[PDB]
C-alpha cells in the first residue's frame, strides 16, 4: 500500500543537506534559540493563561468559604437568652 | 531483494517499524502511545511477580502483601513500581486522548473507536486491581462499584447478588476480582495491535492538519531514537517517584484492614478516578447518577458527528483553542471538587462544572466552528 | 473537626538521612515495659531486630524471655515452650472481643503501620502523646474517657499512657516524657517501614545513573536530526 | 501381593441404574452407631442428607443430637451448643496424633472418599469387612494386629468391627453381619459421589440428543459434497 | 467488491476461512487440527470458571476441590469437562503429529517447527496443572519433574533450589505451578495462529503427495461442513466419556492427599505420559536418561534432513509403510512397560523398545528409502 | 498471493455436474459400496495387522512370566533340611 515509491506527484523542488559530520549538533542556542522560544511563549499566552487564573480564584474562593462555614456564630446563643 | 523484505512476518515488521512513512513536523505530544506500550509491558512483567506470592482470600490477602513488602527480596521496590506504573499509565493516557481532541485526529475514525474500548478496558482493570489488598477503603469501592448494577430497572438486584456469589460481598467475590485483573489486560494487549492495525492503514496526522505526503521520513532512524529519549526521561520520573518520594500519592487510609461494620467519615478514591466521582455526586437521582456517569466517557464517540469546521487542527483557529483550554479547566475543576467533602459550596460548584462540561462539548464547540468559518468567508 | 498537628523537625526527614537507630533501640524498651500491655505489633519478628539494634546472640536472648505455645506434641496435646527467633512479638488478648472486655468496650490498634495509617504520621502521634489537658468550660466527658484535643472528637479512651520516669533507659538517657514520646515515635517509624535507610542509599546511585543518561540521549538525537534540521530547499519551475 | 476382590451384583452398577436410598438409610445408622466412633467424615454435613433420605426437621433434629463448640461470646469465650443443618459431622479425634496415640501407633483414614480411593471400590470394602481369619500355619502376628487376606501384607491393626446384632435396624430388617456391611458399603458410595443419580438422569437426554445430530449432519454434508462426488472429467486436444 | 473484500480484518478472514484454496482429495486425518483448536477453546473456558473456586495454597488446595465438587452448582460437571478434554487434547495431539510423519508434510519446515514447539508447550501445561489437586501422586510428580535440573552438571542443585523457592517442595512452589498453568494457554493461542500464518502461505498437502493445484475447492461450504461433522462426533464421544463412564481413566491414588514423608509403593503418571516414563527408566544413568528422554521428542527435528526419497507420501511406498507401523508398535510397546513395576522382564523389554525407537527413525528409513529409489530406478 | 485466479496453466479439460437437488445423496450403498469399503481393507490388511499381533503375542507373554514369578519354589526350601 503506502510506500516511498508513489506517495504523490511533485514537480521542480530541488534540496540540499549536508552530513551529521560535517556540522554542529547545538550551533546557535543563546543568540537564535532562546528569543525564538520567547516569542513561542508570547503567541500563546493569551489564549492559555487566563482560563488558570480564573480557576485558581475559584479554588482559593471556595476554600475560604467552606473555612469560614465551620467556625461558630455567636448569635446562635447570645440572641434570645 | 534485502532479508528485511523476504518474508511475511519480518515484511509487517518492516511495514510497521523501519520503512513506514512518518510526518517529518510531528512534536513531543506523538510519544505517547510509546509510552503507553512501555507502561502495560511494565505492568505485565510485575504483576506476573507479585501473584506469585499474593492471596486471594479475605482472611489472608493484607498480611500476604504485608509479607510481599517485608521478607520477599527487594518485593518492597517491585509493589513501589506497580503501584506507580498505574499513575504513570493514566497520565499518559489522558494526554494522549487531549492530543487527538486538539488537533483532530478523530477523524481517523476506527483508530479513535478503538481507542475508546481501550479507555474503558484500562479502567475496569485499574479498579479490579485496587481492590485487592483488602484495605478499608479498597472494601467499600468494591461495594459502591457493584451496587452500581441496581439502578438498571427490572433485572439490577439480580445482577447484583450474581456477581457477589452470594448475600454480600464476600471472599467469592475476592476471588473473581483477582481472575478479572489477570485476564484483561492480555485482551487490552490484543486490541492495541488492532489499533495500530488500523492506524498504519492511512498513517499519522499532524500539527498543521494538512496533508504531509510531500515531506515523509523513515520511521527509522529518527523516530526510533526519539521515542528511546522519550523513555530515558520516563524512567528518570518513575524512579524518582519510586524512590525519592514514594509516599507522594499514598493514601492512609488503605493501610487499615477491612472492617465491613463501620464505613470511614472521609471517602475519597484513586485520584484518575476523583472526577467522575464528582459527577456522580452531582445528580441527585440515583438512576441519573449512573446515566451521567457513563455517558461522561461515551460522548467522545460522538465528537466526530459534531464537526463542522473547514480545517482540521486548532493550530489556526483561535476561538476553538480559548474553549479547548476552558474544557481542560472544568476537569480540573470536577478533580478538586472529587477531594473534598459532600457539603454545601462543593456541591453547588461541581453542579456547575457538570453542565458546563456537557455544555462545551455539545453545544459552544460547534457554533463557534460556525463562526469561525463565516469570519474566514466560506 | 481535629487539631493539624505542627511539623517537628525530625532528623529522618531529609532526603537522604537515615533514622538514629539510638532512638530505636530506646523506643523498643518503651514498646515493651509500657505500650505492649494494650497493644499488638502482629506483623513484626525478633528475627528482624537483627543488624538493626542487636546481634543474633542477643536477639535470641530477647526472645528467650518470653514463652510462647506450641504443639501437638507425641501424645496429641499443646504445651509451652520459651521464644525464637522466628516467633512474632507476643499478643496480649486471645481475640478482639477480649480485648474490648478489657478496656470497657474500646479497641486498641496495631501499631505495625500505625505511622503510615494515620495523617501526619509521627507528628501526629507526638502530639497526641504529649498533649493530654483538661476540658473546657461547657465540656462534659462520659464514662471513661479522656480529654485530649489532637483525637477527632477530643474524647479518647485510652488514659495518658506516659509521664517521667515511668522506665529507665539502659543507656543513661534521663527519662522526661518528651524524650519517651520522641522515643517510640522514631520506633514506631522503623516498625512501619524498614527498607527506609536501604532505599535512600538506592535512590543515589540509580538517580545518578538516568540523570546521566538525558543529555547523552540527546545529543545522539541531535546528531541523527541535524540533517533536516539544516535542509534547504528551492523552486525551479521552468516558468 | 494382595487378593483380587471379586465382583458383586450391586444394583446400581447399570448404566441408567440408581442407588437404593432403602439402604442408604440404613448405612447411616451403622456409620453413627459403629463407624463413627474411629472415622472421620469430614466433607458431609447434615444439610446433605435432606432430600436424600431425611426432611429438613427430621435433619434438623438428627443435628440437636450432637453438642458443638462455638465462639468466642461477647466475653471473649468459647461455649458448646447443639447442632445445625450447616455443620459438618463431629470428628473423634482432635488431632491426628492423638488418633495414633488411641489405635497403638495406625491412625483411621476418612471415608468421605475411601470407595472411590481404593482398588475395587465397595467390592474391596465388602470383601476387607467380611474376610476376617484365623492366619496360616508358619504365619505370626506382632502386638496387636489381626489377620485379613484383602489387606495389603495381611496384617491390619484394626479388629473385626461389626457382627450378628451389633445393631438394630429402625426398619426392622434382620441384622446379620453380611446384611450390615452390604448397607454401610452402599452408604460409603453414596458418601463418595452425591451426583450419581441425576448425572445418569441427565446422560440419557443430552446423549439422545447428540446420537440424533450425527445422521442430520451426515445428510447435510453428502448434499454439499455430491457436486464433486459425480463429476465427469474428458481429455480433448486438437491432436 | 463486495464487502468480503473491502478491508483489511474481514480480506485477512476471507484468505483465512472462505476463499482459501484447498484440495479437493484430502481425507478425515486434516479434521485434527480443527479439533486440537476446539480443545483448547474449551479448557480455556472451562479454566476460567474452575480459578473461581480453587485455592492455591498447600492447606486448602484438595478441600476447594472437594468443595467444587460438592457444593457448586454443576462444579462437578465442569471438572470433569476439564479433566477429560486434556485427554482428547492429546489424542488428537498424536493423532495429528502420526499423519504428518506418514503423509510427508514435514517437507513444509516451518509449519513443522512451529508444531514441535506447540507439543512442547501443551505438555508443559498438561504436567503443571497435573500438580495442583496436591494429591499423593501429584506431590511426588512435582518432585520428580522439579530434581530433573540436578542433572545439569555446573549450576543444576542451585536451579532446582532456586525453582522450589525454599529448602524443598513447598507451598511457594505451588504458587509458581499456578501462575505459570494460568499464563501457558494464552501463548500457545498466540503461536497457534502464527502456526496456521506460515500453513497459508503454501496450502495444505495432500494423501497423493502430488500436486493438486489443478484440482482446488474453496473452504466454504466443503469443509466448513466437513469440519461441523467432525466436531459433532467428538462431542459425542466427550459427552459419553464424561456422564456415562467418568471413572475409565481416572486414578485412586490421587485421592488421597498428600504426605511429604511416604511415597506409594506403586507409582504411575497420568497415560499420556508413560512412555517418557518408560524412556526415563531404562537408561541405567542420571544424566543420560534425562538427555534421552528429552532427546526422544528433540528427535523429530532431524527428520526432514534424513529424508532420501523421490517421492513425498508413503502412499506408494510400501516397504516405508511397514516400517511405519512397526514404529507405532515399539510406542505402544513403551507406554504398556511404563504401567508395570520396575522388575526384570519389563526391564529388559523396556531397553529393547527404546534402542528400536532410536534405531527405526535415524537408520532404518532412510535405507529403506534407498533401496526403494533403487527398485524403481532413479 | 495463492488465489482462485493464477493457481496453474491447463488447457482442453471438460467438467460436467449435476446440482444437489437433482440427485440422490445415498445413490448405492449395499451394491457398490460394501464390495469397495472390502477391497480397501484387502489392499491394507497385511501392511498394517502382523505387527500388532506381535504385539499381542509379546504383551501376553510378559504379563505370564511376570506372574510366574511371583509364585515359591518348593526347591528353596525342600532342598537342604
Ligand atoms: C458404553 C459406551 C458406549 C460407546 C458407544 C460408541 C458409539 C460410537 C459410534 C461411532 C459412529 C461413527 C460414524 C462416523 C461416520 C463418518 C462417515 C465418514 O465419512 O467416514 C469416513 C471415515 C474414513 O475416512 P477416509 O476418508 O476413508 O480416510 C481414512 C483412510 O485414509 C482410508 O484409508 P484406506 O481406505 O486404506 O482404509 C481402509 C481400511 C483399512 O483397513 C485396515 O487397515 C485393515 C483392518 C483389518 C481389521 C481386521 C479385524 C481386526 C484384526 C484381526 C486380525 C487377526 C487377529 C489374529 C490373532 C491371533 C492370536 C493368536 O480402513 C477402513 O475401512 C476403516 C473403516 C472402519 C473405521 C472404524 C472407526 C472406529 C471408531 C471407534 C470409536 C471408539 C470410541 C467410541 C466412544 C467410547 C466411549 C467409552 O470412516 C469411514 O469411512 C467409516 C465410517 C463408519 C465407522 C463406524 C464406527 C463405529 C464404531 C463403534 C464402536 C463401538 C464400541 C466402543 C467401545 C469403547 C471402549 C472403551
Ligand atoms: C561460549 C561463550 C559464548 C560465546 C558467544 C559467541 C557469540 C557472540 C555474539 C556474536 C553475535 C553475532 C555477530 C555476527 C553475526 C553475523 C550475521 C550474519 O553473518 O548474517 C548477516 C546476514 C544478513 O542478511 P542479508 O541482509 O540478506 O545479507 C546480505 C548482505 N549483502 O544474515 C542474516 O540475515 C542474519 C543471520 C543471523 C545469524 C545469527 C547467528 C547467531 C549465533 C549465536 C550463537 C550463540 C552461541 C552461544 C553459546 C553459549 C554456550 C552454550
Ligand atoms: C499526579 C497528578 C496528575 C494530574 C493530571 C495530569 C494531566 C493533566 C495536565 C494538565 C495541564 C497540561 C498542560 C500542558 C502544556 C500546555 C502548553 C500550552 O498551552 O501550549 C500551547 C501550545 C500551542 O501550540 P499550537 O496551537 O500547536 O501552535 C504552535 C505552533 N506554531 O500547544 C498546544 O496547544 C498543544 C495542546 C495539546 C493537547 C494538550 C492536552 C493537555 C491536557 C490533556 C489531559 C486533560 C484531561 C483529559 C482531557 C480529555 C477528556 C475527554
Ligand atoms: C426488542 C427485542 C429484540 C429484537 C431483535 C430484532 C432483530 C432480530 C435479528 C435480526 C438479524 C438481522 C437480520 C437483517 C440483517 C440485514 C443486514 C443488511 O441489510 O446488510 C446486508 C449488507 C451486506 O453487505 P454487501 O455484501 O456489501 O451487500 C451488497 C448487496 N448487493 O450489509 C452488510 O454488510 C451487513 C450489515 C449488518 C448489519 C446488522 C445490524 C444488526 C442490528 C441488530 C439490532 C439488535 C437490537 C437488539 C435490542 C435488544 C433490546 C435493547
Ligand atoms: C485413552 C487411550 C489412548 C491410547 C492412544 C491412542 C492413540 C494411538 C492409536 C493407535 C492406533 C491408530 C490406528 C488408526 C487406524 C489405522 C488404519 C490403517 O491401518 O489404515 C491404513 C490406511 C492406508 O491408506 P493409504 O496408505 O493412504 O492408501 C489408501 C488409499 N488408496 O491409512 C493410513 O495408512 C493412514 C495413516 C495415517 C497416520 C495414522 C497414525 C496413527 C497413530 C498416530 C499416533 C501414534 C503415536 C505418536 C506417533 C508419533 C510420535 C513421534
Ligand atoms: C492500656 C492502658 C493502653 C496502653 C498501656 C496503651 N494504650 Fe494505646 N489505646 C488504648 C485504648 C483503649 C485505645 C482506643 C482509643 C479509642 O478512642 O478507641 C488506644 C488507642 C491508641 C492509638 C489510636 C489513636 C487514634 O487516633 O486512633 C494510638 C496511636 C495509641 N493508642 C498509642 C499508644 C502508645 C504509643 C502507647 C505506649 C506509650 C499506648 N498506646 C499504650 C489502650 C492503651
Ligand atoms: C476403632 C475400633 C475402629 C472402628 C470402630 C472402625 N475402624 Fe476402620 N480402622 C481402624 C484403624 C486403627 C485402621 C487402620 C488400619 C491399618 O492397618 O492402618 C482402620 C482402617 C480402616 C480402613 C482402611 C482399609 C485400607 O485398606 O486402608 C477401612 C476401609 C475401614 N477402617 C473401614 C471401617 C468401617 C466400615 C468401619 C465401621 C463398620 C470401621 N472401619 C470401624 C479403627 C476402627
Ligand atoms: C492502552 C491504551 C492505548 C495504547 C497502548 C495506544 C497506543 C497508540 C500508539 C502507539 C499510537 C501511535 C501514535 C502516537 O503515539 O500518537 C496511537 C495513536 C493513536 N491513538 Fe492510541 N493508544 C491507546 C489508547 C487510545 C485512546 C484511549 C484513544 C482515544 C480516546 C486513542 C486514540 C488514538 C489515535 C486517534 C491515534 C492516532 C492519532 C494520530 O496519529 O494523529 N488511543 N495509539
Ligand atoms: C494494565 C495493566 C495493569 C494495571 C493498570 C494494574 C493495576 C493494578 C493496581 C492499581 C493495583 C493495586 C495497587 C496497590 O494496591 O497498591 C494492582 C494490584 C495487583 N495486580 Fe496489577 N495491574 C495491571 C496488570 C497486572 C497483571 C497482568 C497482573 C498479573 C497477575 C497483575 C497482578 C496484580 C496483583 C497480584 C496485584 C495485587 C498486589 C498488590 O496489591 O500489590 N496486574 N494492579
Ligand atoms: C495446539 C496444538 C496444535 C494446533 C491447535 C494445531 C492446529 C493446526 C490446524 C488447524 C491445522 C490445519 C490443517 C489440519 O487440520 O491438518 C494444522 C496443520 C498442520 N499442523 Fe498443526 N496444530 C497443533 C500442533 C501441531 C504439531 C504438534 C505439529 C507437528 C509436530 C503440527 C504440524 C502441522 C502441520 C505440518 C500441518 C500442515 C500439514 C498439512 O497440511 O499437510 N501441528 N495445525
Ligand atoms: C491447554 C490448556 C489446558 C490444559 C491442557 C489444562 C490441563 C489441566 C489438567 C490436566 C488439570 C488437572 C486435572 C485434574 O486434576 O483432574 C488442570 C487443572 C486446572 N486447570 Fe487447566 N488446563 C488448561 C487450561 C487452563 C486455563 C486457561 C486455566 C485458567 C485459569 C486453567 C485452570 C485450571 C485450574 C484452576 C485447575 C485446578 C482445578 C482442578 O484440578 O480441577 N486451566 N488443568
Ligand atoms: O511509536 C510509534 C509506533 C510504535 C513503535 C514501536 C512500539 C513498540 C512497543 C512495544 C514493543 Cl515490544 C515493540 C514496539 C509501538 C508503537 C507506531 O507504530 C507508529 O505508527 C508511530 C507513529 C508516529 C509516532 C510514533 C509511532
Ligand atoms: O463512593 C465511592 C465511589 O463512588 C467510587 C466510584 C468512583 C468512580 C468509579 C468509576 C466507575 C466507572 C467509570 Cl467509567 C469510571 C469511574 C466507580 C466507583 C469509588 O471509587 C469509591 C472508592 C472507595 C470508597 C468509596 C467510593
Ligand atoms: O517418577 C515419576 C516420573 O518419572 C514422572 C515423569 C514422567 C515423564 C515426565 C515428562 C517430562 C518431560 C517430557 Cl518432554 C515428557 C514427560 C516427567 C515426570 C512422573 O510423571 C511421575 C508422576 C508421579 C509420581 C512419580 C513420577
Amino acid at each position: 500500500g503506502r510506500e516511498f515509491g508513489n506517495l504523490t506527484r511533485i514537480r521542480h523542488v530541488i534540496s540540499y543537506s549536508l552530513s551529521p559530520l560535517e556540522q554542529r549538533a547545538l550551533p546557535h542556542v543563546l543568540s537564535k534559540g532562546v528569543p525564538n522560544m520567547l516569542r513561542r511563549v508570547r503567541e500563546s499566552f493569551f489564549r492559555v493563561v487566563p482560563q488558570f487564573v480564573v480557576f485558581y480564584l475559584l479554588y482559593t474562593w471556595g476554600t475560604e468559604e467552606f473555612e469560614k462555614s465551620k467556625r461558630k456564630n455567636p448569635a446562635a446563643y447570645e440572641n434570645d437568652k | 531483494t534485502p532479508m528485511r523484505k523476504s518474508n511475511p512476518i519480518m515484511k509487517m515488521i518492516n511495514h510497521s517499524l523501519i520503512d513506514l512513512p512518518t510526518p517529518s513536523n510531528i512534536s513531543m505530544w506523538w510519544n505517547f502511545g510509546s509510552l503507553l506500550a512501555f507502561c502495560l509491558i511494565l505492568q505485565i512483567i510485575t504483576g506476573l511477580f507479585l501473584a506469585m506470592h499474593y492471596s486471594p482470600d479475605t482472611s489472608s490477602a493484607f498480611s500476604s502483601i504485608a509479607h510481599i513488602t517485608r521478607d520477599v527480596n527487594h518485593g518492597w521496590i517491585i509493589r513501589y513500581l506497580h503501584a506507580n506504573g498505574a499513575s504513570m499509565f493514566f497520565i499518559c493516557l489522558f494526554l494522549h486522548v487531549g492530543r487527538g481532541l486538539y488537533y483532530g485526529s478523530f477523524l481517523l475514525l476506527k483508530t479513535w473507536n478503538t481507542g475508546i474500548m481501550l479507555l474503558f478496558l484500562t479502567m475496569a482493570t485499574a479498579f479490579m486491581g485496587y481492590v485487592l489488598p483488602w484495605g478499608q477503603m479498597s472494601f467499600w469501592g468494591a461495594t459502591v462499584i457493584t451496587n452500581l448494577l441496581s439502578a438498571i430497572p427490572y433485572i439490577g438486584t439480580d445482577l447484583v447478588q450474581w456477581i457477589w456469589g452470594g448475600y454480600s460481598i464476600g471472599n467469592p467475590t475476592l476471588s473473581r476480582f483477582f481472575t478479572l485483573h489477570f485476564i484483561l489486560p492480555f485482551i487490552i494487549t490484543a486490541l492495541t495491535m488492532v489499533h495500530l492495525l488500523f492506524l498504519h492503514e492511512t498513517g499519522s496526522n499532524n500539527p498543521c492538519g494538512i496533508s504531509s505526503d510531500s515531506d515523509k521520513i523513515p520511521f527509522h532512524p529518527y523516530y526510533t531514537i526519539k521515542d528511546i529519549l522519550g523513555l530515558v526521561l520516563l524512567l528518570f520520573i518513575l524512579t524518582t517517584l519510586t524512590l525519592l518520594s514514594p509516599n507522594l500519592l499514598n493514601d492512609p487510609d488503605n493501610y487499615i484492614p477491612a472492617d465491613p461494620l463501620n464505613t470511614p467519615p472521609h471517602i475519597k478514591p484513586e485520584w484518575y478516578f476523583l472526577f467522575a466521582y464528582a459527577i456522580l455526586r452531582s445528580v441527585p437521582n440515583k438512576l441519573g447518577g449512573v446515566l451521567a456517569l457513563f455517558l461522561s466517557i461515551l460522548i467522545l464517540s460522538i465528537i466526530p458527528t459534531l464537526h463542522n469546521s473547514k480545517q482540521q487542527s486548532m493550530m489556526f483557529r483561535p476561538l476553538s483553542q480559548f474553549l479547548f483550554w476552558f474544557l481542560i479547566t472544568t476537569l480540573l475543576t470536577l478533580t478538586w471538587i472529587g477531594s473534598q467533602p459532600v457539603s454545601q459550596p462543593f456541591i453547588f460548584i461541581g453542579q456547575l462544572a457538570s453542565t458546563m462540561y456537557f455544555t462545551t462539548v455539545l453545544i459552544l464547540m460547534p457554533l463557534t466552528s460556525l463562526i469561525e468559518n463565516n469570519l474566514l468567508k466560506w | 473537626v481535629a487539631l493539624h498537628p505542627p511539623s517537628y523537625p525530625w532528623s529522618h526527614s531529609g532526603f537522604l538521612s537515615s533514622l538514629d537507630h539510638t532512638s530505636i533501640r530506646r523506643g523498643f524498651q518503651v514498646y515493651k515495659q509500657v505500650c505492649s500491655s494494650c497493644h499488638s505489633m502482629n506483623f513484626v519478628a525478633y528475627r528482624h531486630l537483627v543488624g538493626v539494634c542487636y546481634t543474633e546472640d542477643e536477639a535470641k536472648a530477647l526472645a528467650a524471655e518470653v514463652e510462647v505455645q506450641d504443639g501437638p506434641n507425641e501424645n496429641g496435646e499443646m504445651f509451652m515452650r520459651p521464644g525464637k527467633l522466628f516467633d512474632y512479638f507476643p499478643k496480649p488478648y486471645p481475640n478482639s472481643e477480649a480485648a474490648r472486655a478489657a478496656n470497657n468496650g474500646a479497641l486498641p490498634p496495631d501499631l505495625s503501620y500505625i505511622a503510615r495509617a494515620r495523617h501526619g504520621g509521627e507528628d501526629y502521634i507526638f502530639s497526641l502523646l504529649t498533649g493530654y489537658c483538661e476540658p473546657p468550660t461547657g465540656v462534659s466527658l462520659r464514662e471513661g474517657l479522656y480529654f485530649n484535643p489532637y483525637f477527632p472528637g477530643q474524647a479518647i479512651a485510652m488514659a495518658p499512657p506516659i509521664y517521667t520516669d515511668v522506665l529507665e533507659f539502659d543507656d543513661g538517657t534521663p527519662a522526661t516524657m518528651s524524650q519517651i514520646a520522641k522515643d517510640v515515635c522514631t520506633f514506631l517509624r522503623w516498625a512501619s517501614e524498614p527498607e527506609h535507610d536501604h532505599r535512600k542509599r538506592m535512590a543515589l546511585k540509580m538517580l545518578t545513573m538516568m540523570a546521566l543518561l538525558i543529555p547523552l540521549t540527546y545529543i545522539m538525537k541531535r546528531h541523527k536530526w541535524s540533517v533536516l534540521k539544516s535542509r534547504k530547499l528551492a523552486y525551479r519551475p521552468p516558468k
